[PDB]
């Protein structure tokens, strides 16, 4: 467990923290000096996938909570589902990004089972 | 050979995370046609 490593969100370079201890546990990304700041509440969030070994990509997205039970259909009667929103962070180390996602994965699951 | 400068601002910033969450879903299940 680390918490913290180093992510990009935006095209602009920065590093991630993970915020526990704290109201509802929230991953946020600073800049490199940490004038530009985005705060994920994983209470919030569903689902998370990350960029694998294999993967040409260096990335890690987190999906956030949708309700579906609000399915929509168009003119002709057809299902058109809302999708849930997902946020990316572009990564150097897939040592790191399985390490956040891993504690972000453990903090989902409490606010998964609701106590 | 030599390096460059890629330029990506056709639309904005949001607009390269619609298709490239079509790319994040074959390179979990990376399946060959």
């Amino acid at each position: 467990p680390s918490h913290s490593g180093a992510a990009i969100f935006e095209k602009v370079s920065g590093i991630i923290a993970i915020n526990e201890d704290v109201s509802p546990a929230e991953l946020t990304w600073r800049s490199t000096d940490g004038d530009k700041v985005h705060t994920v509440v994983l209470s919030t969030i569903d689902k998370l996938q990350a960029t694998p070994a294999s993967s040409e990509k260096m990335m890690l997205r987190l999906i956030g909570k949708v309700d579906e039970s609000k399915k929509r259909k168009d003119n002709e009667g057809n299902e058109v589902v809302p999708k849930p929103q997902r946020h990316m962070f572009s990564f150097n180390n897939r040592t790191v990004m399985d390490n956040i996602k891993m504690t972000l994965q453990q903090i989902i699951s409490r606010y998964k089972d609701a106590d | 050979g030599s390096p460059g400068y890629p330029n990506g601002l056709l639309s904005g910033d949001e607009d390269f995370s619609s298709i490239a969450d079509m790319d994040f879903s074959a390179l979990l299940s990376q399946i060959s046609s």
